[PDB]
């Protein structure tokens, strides 16, 4: 009965005085631990942090100071460092590393006044949008235990929507937050490029990596994204802008306002489906009070190969750390130091991670190097330049998110085509580093499909202001007792 | 465009990449595969524009000369696998 | 015989805090003291550019009368080895803090040469290794430690010459307060890449570069072995190779020590977690100001106004 869980409701009802958040943490960790192993969505679960976490959020709710979300329950990727927790981002490199310092995700939540339950399983360094390369193990969908909830947030997407958890927190890498939101109908939005802070974050791509939130509800990402965002000294690539109020941003009313829907979000690769799923989403905006436009994008076909020359070659670099000689996972037998970087590499990871390195070295290498990288740089700058055109006119971009629906596994993964032929129109809000939203749009066959929205910089409270007048239109809520 | 055994074999010794005989040609054909992928951008013209490193165009990126307070000995070793006197131990041997 | 030759000078900058860390720089035998979390290149963390490093940096640039970029771009060496500890080493290929500049170089018999500086960029220094106990062990307490790498252009020719580049670099950079200026202590490095040729031909005479050079009389020492060894090399023919090799004082002998099998790939790229650093003509503008008198300029204008003679006017300057 504790299943209908939400951070809005939740607050609501800690504020009634029902419970301590205890009780809340305890029964919850008990729905946790029974049903984890059929879906496998836990890698690690800390008790003794989770329930000095719930008494310390007890004693703080006592004099209800310091936040508008007050010992909410909420899970971390493996992405994120954690103080005592072993942090290793589901790789066998990683393994048996319990990072000394905290994150400033993970810090910021917790004094806010946030539980923290444990870690949910990932794909490799980000690497990857099926969650089946997991060393822990593949992850399985709430509504499918045959097919895959997404990636390379999989794992939180899963656990969210199978009433584990009400909210949790996600990467965007390239499209690694709207694929499994879409997969397992939930809301995932990611913030413009700088908003939240990447100290603490290990890197996959550094000009690409964005931490967002992912919940049930638009509300409860709001919620968590209002907290989660903000300027870090401690990070370079982080800007300061002080627009953070998104939860007083909603009810308002769409009354005129143009909305784009692009050419080539309408191509030979989505399925006809997930197209009527989208246009009736676009009539009942305009049946909303909204206006729409027929807008262009020239070169967003060309987004899908630019990206994969951008995000290996970083990672090609970014991963260069990880030698085993300070941290992480040592070799059993080091005959040489050329053998222990070898060898200390190759028993890192499989081949999804260690093939993407070496296109990266590749698209790095000496005389490759203005063939690939600058030409992908450049087509990423020639796609900035298209949604800066487009954007003149229109105020959000919306669209399909997967254009294929949930695939079985044991199929195609170790064919890698089908993986890159998935995230296309996901990709260009992350070369351009504008701000996105995933809302879920209906069901095909049984499976959950959602649509993605883009807007222009620095004004999220805008998506999430659409989103929430969405969310007065259709609402699934009585999903949870299924799965 | 292309590519033989030993192009994923220096690529291999860039990366510092371990790569078995069993290994060697299924990572070959993906790579292929993927290099098949991204050589469609050839086709566009990309003269005259300028390349996009990061997303914002940020400016200056100033730290002062503050001295931050220095951690204890036992914190480090704790995941560090060769520890002797506080010094990580690795072979000096560099040869193939 | 022409022998033209090239100095590569690295220079530590006397700041209190690291160039991306937070620890302090000055310290004695006490061994990964200086290391907090930055240095350990531990995962997920990031670097933030020092402020007095590039301050002092546009200030050398400013001094040696170069034309100074308004944006510069930190880039990445990767290179693996145990004294670093990430998989790269933050440099600047393109677009230096400093580039194009002039350092008159004061010799003897008659005329003071002017002599040219390609470049000066901001670099890091890695780790150190020691002969004990077996294995080895590495040090990160200098690791971490802001350099500046004065490249200067192939102008230089005899290698008395060389002595007093160094020697006025050194001079220089100690009047700006720049660094310490002590050998000694390791503070000013250099290296040098001596290239002699027969006159007439452009042909024959590999470049050799010669690292880890100390004092100045190792500088000049070496230099000339290294010359002679070269014209003997070309005048037998046999096998000119490109290598690496060092000097050791005490038998004033050149050794190898690696052998290049073949250009090392650092590939570089532009640092996707550092922005670049704009540095504007207001800057500049106070720095200028803040410049202090030049030494070479300053003992000449103890000859010119004040009555004094070159000797004392030189070592009262």
């Amino acid at each position: 009965m504790l299943h209908q869980l939400t951070l809005a409701e939740i607050a609501r009802a800690l504020a009634d005085k029902q419970f301590s958040a205890e009780e809340l943490t305890r029964t919850l960790l008990g729905r946790i631990r029974q049903l984890d192993p059929q879906l496998n969505s836990f890698i690690s679960i800390t008790d003794d942090l989770a329930i000095a976490q719930a008494k310390a959020a007890d004693e703080r709710r006592a004099n209800g100071e310091n936040g508008a979300l007050l010992g909410a329950p909420i899970a971390h990727k493996d992405l994120f460092c954690t103080q005592g927790v072993r942090t290793s981002c589901g790789s066998k490199m990683l393994d048996n590393f319990v990072s000394p310092y905290d994150a400033t995700v993970v810090e910021k939540l917790t004094a806010a006044g946030a539980v923290t339950l444990g870690k949910l399983n990932m794909d490799e360094f980000a690497m990857g949008s099926s969650n089946q390369s997991s060393h822990y193990g593949a992850v399985k969908n709430p509504w499918s235990l045959d097919r895959v909830p997404g990636g390379s947030s999989g794992g939180s997407a899963a656990a969210v929507a199978a009433r584990l958890l009400p909210a949790a927190t996600g990467t965007d890498t390239g499209g690694s937050i709207r694929q499994p939101a879409a997969l397992t109908n939930l809301t995932g939005i990611k913030p413009t490029y700088g908003r939240v802070s990447r100290w603490g974050m290990i890197a996959y791509a550094s000009s690409l990596d964005q931490g967002g939130p992912l919940a049930r509800t638009a509300e409860d990402c709001a919620l968590m994204l209002g907290v989660m965002a903000g300027f870090d000294p401690k990070d370079s690539t982080s800007v300061e802008q002080p627009v953070d109020d998104y939860l007083a941003a909603l009810q308002k009313p769409l009354s005129g306002l143009r909305i784009g829907l692009p050419r080539e979000y309408f191509g030979a690769g989505l399925d006809s489906r997930i197209a009527d799923a989208v246009l009736a989403v676009v009539e009942e905006l305009k049946t909303l009070g909204a206006t729409v436009k027929d807008i262009s994008l020239p070169n967003m076909q060309h987004a899908i190969p630019a990206y994969y020359v951008i995000a290996p070659a970083e990672a090609s670099s970014n991963l260069s750390r990880f030698d085993g000689v300070r941290y992480g996972y040592r070799c059993d037998a080091p005959q040489n130091l050329e053998d222990l970087y070898k060898r200390s590499r190759a028993e890192g990871f499989g081949s999804e991670v260690k093939n993407r390195i070496m296109v990266g070295t590749y698209a790095l290498s000496a005389g490759y190097y203005d063939a690939y990288y600058l030409q992908a740089q450049k087509i990423r700058r020639l796609i900035k330049n298209d949604f800066v055109s487009a954007f003149a006119e229109v105020d959000v971009i919306l669209g399909p998110t997967t254009p294929n629906p949930a695939w079985k596994i044991g199929e195609k993964n170790d064919d890698p085509v089908s993986q890159y032929l998935e995230d296309i129109y996901t990709i260009t809000a992350n070369l351009a580093g504008l701000p996105g939203l995933s809302m879920p749009a209906g069901f095909v066959d049984g499976l959950p499909v959602g649509v993605q929205l883009l807007a222009p910089y620095f004004q999220e409270g805008r998506l999430l202001n659409v989103a929430h007048q969405y969310q007065q239109v259709s609402d699934w809520h009585t999903r949870t007792p299924a799965g | 465009m292309a590519l033989e055994r030993s192009d994923v074999e220096k690529i291999a010794h860039l990366a510092r990449l371990g790569l078995s005989e069993a290994d060697l040609p299924r990572t070959t054909e993906t790579l292929n595969n993927i290099l098949g992928l991204i050589d469609q951008m050839q086709a566009v013209d990309t003269s005259g524009v300028e390349p996009l490193a990061h997303p914002l165009e940020a400016t200056q990126r100033l730290r002062p000369d503050a001295v931050t307070e220095t951690d204890h000995r036992d914190a480090y070793q704790t995941i560090a696998p060769a520890v002797e006197e506080g010094l990580y131990l690795v072979p000096k041997v560099i040869e193939s | 015989w022409e022998t033209v030759i090239g100095l590569e000078i690295h220079a530590q900058l006397a700041t209190q805090s690291k160039i991306f860390s937070g620890s302090s720089t000055a310290f004695g035998a006490a061994p990964n003291t200086q290391a907090s979390l930055v240095d350990l290149a531990m995962p997920g963390t990031l670097p933030v550019l020092n402020e007095e490093a590039v301050r002092m940096a546009c200030l050398f640039g400013l001094a040696i009368d170069a034309r100074i970029d308004r944006q510069n771009v930190f880039a990445r060496k990767n290179y693996f080895y145990p004294d670093l500890p990430k998989g790269y080493q933050t440099s600047q290929m393109d677009h230096p803090i400093v580039g194009k500049g002039h350092l008159d170089i004061t010799l003897e018999d008659g005329t003071t040469k002017r002599i040219g500086i390609t470049r000066a960029h901001l670099e890091e220094d890695a780790g150190k290794s020691l002969h004990e106990d077996g294995m080895s062990g590495i040090d990160l307490n200098r690791a971490g430690t802001p350099l500046l790498e004065i490249v200067s252009e192939p102008d230089i020719r005899s290698a008395k010459e060389a002595v007093a580049y160094v020697k006025a670099i050194h001079a220089l950079v100690r009047y700006l307060g720049i660094c310490d200026g002590n050998m000694a202590e390791g503070s000013l490095r250099c290296d040098c890449n001596v290239s002699v040729r027969p006159k007439g031909q452009a042909e024959f005479g590999t470049r050799a570069e010669i690292k880890n050079v100390n004092s100045f009389r190792f500088i000049e020492k070496a230099i000339n072995h290294e010359i002679q060894r070269q014209i003997e090399l070309i005048e037998d023919g046999g096998k000119v190779v490109q290598e690496t090799r060092l000097y050791d004082p005490n038998k004033d002998e050149t050794r190898s020590m690696r052998g290049k099998e073949e250009a090392n790939d650092y590939r570089y790229f532009p640092c996707p977690d550092l922005l670049p650093v704009v540095i504007e003509p207001e800057y500049l503008a106070k720095l200028r100001e803040q410049l202090p008198e030049l030494p070479v300029q300053k003992r000449e204008r103890f000859e010119s106004q004040y009555g004094l003679s070159a000797y004392d006017a030189s070592v009262l300057s």
